[PDB]
C-alpha cells in the first residue's frame, strides 16, 4: 500500500509563528487526503479533509494546500491549543485501504533548561523484599535529549536500565525523565559505588552523580 | 495438387509476452502434415486461344493458411463473403503499391474478380480499375492502413520470397497474421518453423463461409511465340489450407519468440512428449488415455438464474419523486441482470464513470444504490462526478469516486401534462453545499441576509422550493428527464449482485466440455431415465467418476459419459535414436479406430509381430515387448520376450 | 449533538475475544458509515475498516483480514466488534469513527468515539516503597521526595500527595511495562531544603481495579 511518510516528525517551533509540516506519497493523491489532529489524552479530531477545503468546528488558522505527490499544512497563528500531533490518511477508492503515518509532535521554543540530576537509593524496606532500584530523576529540562548511563564501580551497564519521560509541561515547557535501574539484593550488596551520568545539550559537561552503600 | 506442411502453421494466439515457459492454448490452427490444396496460379492458353483461368469458391470454413510465391505483384488482394448475392458484408483487401485498401462494404461486385497488374511505377497513379467491383453501397467499415500489408521481396540468383497469411474467422477481429522469411534453396521443400505475429485485428464481425483468392490477369499482351501452351515453369503457386481446432504446446524462447510447438493431438510422438512434458521421452507406457483431441464446441457457463433483482419500479413506474425527496432503494440477495435497462427507452447519456458498461457483469458488487429523481433538461449532465451546478451543489451531488452510472432518457410522455406542472420542484436556495449522498426533506425558510423571518418570507427570505414548470410545448433543455444513479459501491463483503449467470441451450449427443454448476470436465453427454433426489445436484459412480449431473435449468436428466476407450497408450524408442513411434490403444480390439496387431492387453498400431524373440527393450504386456532394431531401414518391432 | 459514547476498561488473556460496544447518538444511523480505528501507546492509527448501518456490508483491514467481526444493528443503534486471538501486540485504545459523507462514499473520519484500553495480561496486586533523598542529594537548595509504586498492571492510579493538598512541583510519570508483565511509575516533587522534617508529605497511592489504597509516609 501506499506508504505515508512524514520527514520532519519533530517540528519545534514557538507559539506565534506559522508551521509546515509534510506528509508525502507515491501514487497521483492529489485530491485523496486527510489531516488529522490527536492531542494527548482524548481523541483525534479532523482537521482539514480532502486535502482542499477546510473542515467543519476548526478555526481559520488551520489552512491546508497540496496536490499530486507533496503535501503540507499551513497555520496561520500557533496557539497553545494547537501543540498536538498531526496525522494524515488518504481514501482509496476501489481497494478500501486507508493507511495512516507516524505522526508530527509540535513543540514550545524555550530557552535552554538545564537538568536537574537527582539520584535515589533504595531504600531498606524494598531491600527486605530482595528487589533493589536505583532512580536518577532529571526533572525541569529541554527536549529528552539527555541518554542515562549507569555505572557501578566505574563498569557502565546496559539493558537493565527503564526511562520514562514525561509530556511537554504547560506551566514552564518544561520535562522530566526518570531512569531506574532494577538489580537483585546480592548484586546490590555486592557493590559499593553507584554512579548516574548525565549528558545533555544543556550541561557544558557530563554531571555524574554518585553514592557510596 | 496437394502438398505436405511439415511444421507449419502456428503463430502467436494471445498479446501476452512469455519467456521460457511451455504453455497450451486450445485455437484454431493448422496440424502438422495435412493436405493444402496446392493451386499452381499460371496462363492457361488452349489450341483455339482463349485465354482462361481457375478461380473455384473456395469454402472458408473456419480458417485458411493461404501462402503466396508471387514475384512482383502477382497476388495482391483476398475476397471474402458467405452470400455474393448484396447480402452479407464482404471484404477487399486491396494489396496496392505502398498502401492497402481495407473496405469492408456490402455489394455484389462480380462473379470473376478479375485484375491486371498494370506496372506503373508512377508515384501519382491508380493501379486498381473499377473492373473488380460493379457496385456500391452503404460501407460500415473500412481502413487506411498506411503500413502496406505486403512482406518485402527479394532479387537474387536462388533467394526467392515466401509469405504466408493465417486468417480466422472469429466475430471479435478478423486475426490476421504475417510474416516474411527468406528461403535459402531453389530445389527444397520449404521445411521449417516460422511463427506469425497479429499484423491488424479489424474490429468488424459478419458470417463468412467461403472466401476468394485475387490473382493477376496481366493479359495486356500475350506475346505468342514464347507462351503458346500457356506456361512452362511457372509464375506463381499459392497454397490454401484449412485451420482445425487443436490443443497446440507452444515453446517459448528466452527473447520471447516460439522456435518449436507440439501437436499434442493426432500424432503419436506428440500426445507422448504432451503426456510426459518432456522431449526426449523414455521408454515406458505413458497412458494418456480421455487426452486425444477431443475437439468439437465450447460451452461453458453457469446454469440455474433465479429471481432478478427489482430493477423495475426505478427505471418505469407511476411518478418520481424531485431532487427534495430522492427515493432511495437499495439492491441485495439477488443477482443483477443489466440487460433489461436498455429495452426500457432510447437513452440519452449512458456513461458510467467507474467501470465500463461492457464489463459491469464480471465483477461481484456489494450492494448498488437505485437513486431515481426528476430534473429540468438542460441539467442531464450537471449531475456528475466534480460538477458545480445550481442542481448539482445545492442538491444530490455525486462525489469524485462515483463507479456508478448517469443512466437517463427522456419522459416528455408520461411526466408531460398541459397544465401549470407544480409536481416537481429543485430547491434552489440552501444554506450550505450538500455533501455527496446527502437528502435535505426540510421547508425551513432560507434566510440570506439579516431579516427574521419566522412566520413568513419577504424579499431577503426565499422558500425552498419552485414550481419546475414543463409545458408540453417546450422543446429539448426543458422537458422532465427521468434521471437514476446505480451508485456501485465496493466493499469486500458477502456480495450478492455478481452477474446474471445463462448457460447454453444444453447441447446433448456431443462429445463438448462441460461445465454445469461448478464442476467441469470433459467427455459426451447422453440421455439418461435416472430418478435423482430433488436436493442432489451432482452424482458420482462407483469408481468416484462424474458419470451424471442434475440440470440446473428445467427439469432433465442427463449421463456424462467419459468415452476412455479403455486406455490409449503410445511406445517412444527416444528421439535421441530416431522418431518412428506405435500405439496401443489397451481395451480394443482393433475395430474402434500402418501395421496393426492385436495383442493380449489391446491394439498395437504402428508395429509389428516378429515371430523371433529377443530381449524385452520396452514392456509392452502379457509378454509382449517392442525394440527399436535395423531390420533388414529401421522401425519398431514386436515380439515374445525370451524367458531364458 | 452527535456523541458516540462507548464502552471503559476491557482487560483479557492471550487467544481470546473482546466485545467493544459503540453506540451511537443524535444522528439517524442508517446513512453514515462508521470506521474502527486501533491507536496504540506511542505509536498512530494502524487499521481501517468499515461497518454498514443497514446491512452487513463490511470491509476488514489487511493486517487482521479474517481475525474481526464487526457486525451491525438498527435496533439499539449500536456497532459491534469482536477481534479473535488477541496477542501481546494488540494491547491499544480502539476507536469508533464516523464519516462526513453517506453510505456510497466515504471521505474521512470526522466524530470519534473515546476509546476503549484493551489490554492482554495476567492480573495481580499492587505494592508502593517509598524513596527517601539521601542527605548529599541536596542541590541548590531544592529536594526531590518521590514514592516507587510497582507490581501493578493497569494504570488509573492517581498518585496524589497528602490528599491533594501539595499540586506545586508534583510530577507523575508514566507507568513503564516491566519484564515482569506488570506496570510500575514513579512520582516525585520537588521540595525546598528547609521544609525537610518539618512538614509532613504522604503519597497516596489508589488502584481502584483492585480496591487497595495505601497511604505511604515519606
Amino acid at each position: 500500500e501506499i506508504v505515508l511518510t512524514q520527514s520532519p516528525a519533530t517540528l519545534s517551533l514557538s507559539p506565534g509563528e506559522r508551521a509546515t509540516l509534510s506528509c508525502r506519497a507515491s501514487q497521483s493523491v492529489s485530491s485523496y487526503l486527510a489531516w488529522y489532529q490527536q492531542k494527548p489524552g482524548q481523541a483525534p479530531r479532523l482537521l482539514i479533509y480532502d486535502a482542499t477545503n477546510r473542515a467543519t468546528g476548526i478555526p481559520a488558522r488551520f489552512s491546508g494546500s497540496g496536490s499530486g505527490t507533496d503535501f503540507t499544512l499551513t497555520i496561520s497563528s500557533l496557539e497553545p491549543e494547537d501543540f498536538a500531533v498531526y496525522y494524515c490518511q488518504h481514501r482509496s477508492n476501489w481497494p478500501r485501504m486507508f493507511t495512516f503515518g507516524q505522526g508530527t509532535k509540535l513543540e514550545i521554543k524555550r530557552t535552554v533548561a538545564a537538568p536537574s540530576v537527582f539520584i535515589f537509593p533504595p531504600s531498606d524496606e524494598q531491600l527486605k523484599s530482595g528487589t533493589a532500584s536505583v532512580v536518577c530523576l532529571l526533572n525541569n529540562f529541554y527536549p529528552r535529549e539527555a541518554k542515562v548511563q549507569w555505572k557501578v564501580d566505574n563498569a557502565l551497564q546496559s539493558g537493565n536500565s527503564q526511562e520514562s519521560v514525561t509530556e511537554q509541561d504547560s506551566k514552564d515547557s518544561t520535562y522530566s525523565l526518570s531512569s531506574t535501574l532494577t538489580l537483585s539484593k546480592a548484586d546490590y550488596e555486592k557493590h559499593k559505588v553507584y554512579a548516574c551520568e548525565v549528558t545533555h545539550q544543556g550541561l557544558s559537561s557530563p554531571v555524574t552523580k554518585s553514592f557510596n552503600r | 495438387s496437394y502438398t505436405n506442411s511439415f511444421t507449419r502453421g502456428v503463430y502467436y494466439p494471445d498479446k501476452v509476452f512469455r519467456s521460457s515457459v511451455l504453455h497450451s492454448t486450445q485455437d484454431l490452427f493448422l496440424p502438422f502434415f495435412s493436405n493444402v490444396t496446392w493451386f499452381h496460379a499460371i496462363h492457361v492458353s488452349g489450341t483455339n486461344g482463349t485465354k482462361r483461368f481457375d478461380n473455384p469458391v473456395l469454402p472458408f470454413n473456419d480458417g485458411v493458411y493461404f501462402a503466396s510465391t508471387e514475384k512482383s505483384n502477382i497476388i495482391r488482394g483476398w475476397i471474402f463473403g458467405t452470400t455474393l448475392d448484396s447480402k452479407t458484408q464482404s471484404l477487399l483487401i486491396v494489396n496496392n503499391a505502398t498502401n492497402v485498401v481495407i473496405k469492408v462494404c456490402e455489394f455484389q461486385f462480380c462473379n470473376d474478380p478479375f485484375l491486371d497488374v498494370y506496372q506503373k511505377n508512377n508515384k501519382s497513379w491508380m493501379e486498381s480499375e473499377f473492373r473488380v467491383y460493379s457496385s456500391a453501397n452503404n460501407c460500415t467499415f473500412e481502413y487506411v492502413s498506411q503500413p502496406f500489408l505486403m512482406d518485402l521481396e527479394g532479387k537474387e540468383g536462388n533467394f526467392k520470397n515466401l509469405r504466408e497469411f493465417v486468417f480466422k474467422n472469429i466475430d471479435g477481429y478478423f486475426k490476421i497474421y504475417s510474416k516474411h522469411t527468406p528461403i535459402n534453396l531453389e530445389r527444397d521443400l520449404p521445411q521449417g518453423f516460422s511463427a506469425l505475429e497479429p499484423l491488424v485485428d479489424l474490429p468488424i464481425g459478419i458470417n463468412i463461409t467461403r472466401f476468394q483468392t485475387l490473382l493477376a490477369l496481366h493479359r495486356s499482351y500475350l506475346t505468342p511465340g514464347d507462351s503458346s501452351s500457356g506456361w512452362t515453369a511457372g509464375a506463381a503457386a499459392y497454397y490454401v489450407g484449412y485451420l482445425q481446432p487443436r490443443t497446440f504446446l507452444l515453446k517459448y524462447n528466452e527473447n520471447g519468440t516460439i522456435t518449436d510447438a507440439v501437436d499434442c493431438a493426432l500424432d503419436p510422438l506428440s500426445e507422448t512428449k504432451c503426456t510426459l512434458k518432456s522431449f526426449t521421452v523414455e521408454k515406458g507406457i505413458y497412458q494418456t488415455s480421455n487426452f486425444r483431441v477431443q475437439p468439437t464446441e465450447s460451452i461453458v457457463r453457469f446454469p440455474n438464474i433465479t429471481n432478478l433483482c427489482p430493477f423495475h419500479e426505478v427505471f418505469n413506474a407511476t411518478t418520481f419523486a424531485s431532487v427534495y425527496a430522492w427515493n432511495r432503494k437499495r439492491i441485495s440477495n439477488c443477482v443483477a441482470d443489466y440487460s433489461v435497462i436498455y429495452n426500457f427507452a432510447p437513452f440519452f447519456a449512458f456513461k458510467c464513470y467507474g467501470v465500463s458498461p461492457t464489463k459491469l457483469n464480471d465483477l461481484c458488487f456489494t450492494n448498488v444504490y437505485a437513486d431515481s429523481f426528476v430534473i429540468r433538461g438542460n441539467e442531464v449532465s450537471q449531475i456528475a462526478p466534480g460538477q458545480t451546478g445550481n442542481i448539482a451543489d445545492y442538491n444530490y451531488k455525486l462525489p469524485d469516486d462515483f463507479t456508478g452510472c448517469v443512466i437517463a432518457w427522456n419522459s416528455n410522455k408520461l411526466d408531460s401534462k398541459p397544465s401549470g406542472n407544480y409536481n416537481y420542484l429543485y430547491r434552489l436556495f440552501r444554506k450550505s453545499k450538500l455533501k455527496p449522498f446527502e437528502r435535505d426533506i426540510s421547508t425551513e425558510i432560507y434566510q440570506a441576509g439579516n431579516k427574521p423571518c419566522n412566520g413568513v418570507a419577504g424579499s431577503n427570505c426565499y422558500s425552498p422550493l419552485q414550481s419546475y414548470g414543463f409545458r408540453p410545448t417546450y422543446g429539448v433543455g426543458h422537458q422532465p428527464y427521468r434521471v437514476v444513479v446505480l451508485s456501485f459501491e465496493l466493499l469486500h463483503a458477502p456480495a450478492t449482485v455478481c452477474g446474471p449467470k445463462k448457460s447454453t441451450n444444453l447441447v446433448k449427443n456431443k462429445c463438448v466440455n462441460f461445465n454445469f454448476n461448478g464442476l467441469t470436465g470433459t467427455g459426451v453427454l447422453t440421455e439418461s431415465n435416472k430418478k435423482f433426489l430433488p436436493f442432489q445436484q451432482f452424482g458420482r459412480d462407483i469408481a468416484d467418476t462424474t458419470d451424471a449431473v442434475r440440470d440446473p435449468q428445467t427439469l432433465e436428466i442427463l449421463d456424462i459419459t467419459p468415452c476412455s476407450f479403455g486406455g490409449v497408450s503410445v511406445i517412444t524408442p527416444g528421439t535421441n535414436t530416431s522418431n518412428q513411434v506405435a500405439v496401443l490403444y489397451q481395451g480394443v480390439n482393433c475395430t474402434e479406430v500402418s501395421n496393426v496387431f492385436q495383442t493380449r492387453a489391446g491394439c498395437l498400431i504402428g508395429a509389428e509381430y516378429v515371430n523371433n524373440s529377443y530381449e524385452c527393450d520396452i514392456p509392452i504386456g502379457a509378454g509382449i515387448c517392442a525394440s527399436y532394431q535395423t531390420q533388414t531401414s529401421q522401425s519398431i518391432i514386436a515380439y515374445t520376450m525370451s524367458l531364458g | 449533538q452527535v456523541q458516540l459514547v462507548q464502552s471503559g476498561a476491557e482487560v483479557k488473556k492471550p487467544g481470546a475475544s473482546v466485545k467493544v460496544s459503540c453506540k451511537t447518538s443524535g444522528y439517524t444511523f442508517t446513512d453514515h458509515y462508521m470506521y474502527w480505528v486501533r491507536q496504540a501507546p506511542g505509536q498512530g492509527l494502524e487499521w481501517m475498516g468499515v461497518i454498514n448501518p443497514d446491512a452487513g456490508s463490511v470491509t476488514y483491514a489487511q493486517k487482521f483480514q479474517g481475525r474481526v467481526t464487526m457486525t451491525s444493528d438498527t435496533s439499539t443503534s449500536t456497532v459491534y466488534m469482536e477481534l479473535s486471538s488477541l496477542r501481546s501486540e494488540d494491547t491499544a485504545v480502539y476507536y469508533c469513527a464516523r464519516d462526513l459523507f453517506f453510505i456510497p462514499a466515504a471521505n474521512s473520519f470526522d466524530y470519534w468515539g473515546q476509546g476503549t484500553l484493551v489490554t492482554v495480561s495476567s492480573t495481580k496486586g499492587p505494592s508502593v516503597f517509598p524513596l527517601a533523598p539521601s542527605s548529599k542529594s541536596t542541590s541548590g537548595g531544592t529536594a526531590a521526595l518521590g514514592c516507587l509504586v510497582k507490581d501493578y498492571f493497569p494504570e488509573p492510579v492517581t498518585v496524589s500527595w497528602n490528599s491533594g493538598a501539595l499540586t506545586s512541583g508534583v510530577h507523575t510519570f508514566p507507568a513503564v511495562l516491566q519484564s515482569s508483565g506488570l506496570y510500575s511509575l514513579s512520582s516525585v516533587v520537588t521540595v525546598p531544603s528547609s521544609s525537610l522534617g518539618t512538614q509532613t508529605y504522604i503519597c497516596n497511592v489508589n488502584h481502584k481495579p483492585s480496591n487497595t489504597k495505601v497511604d505511604k509516609k515519606v
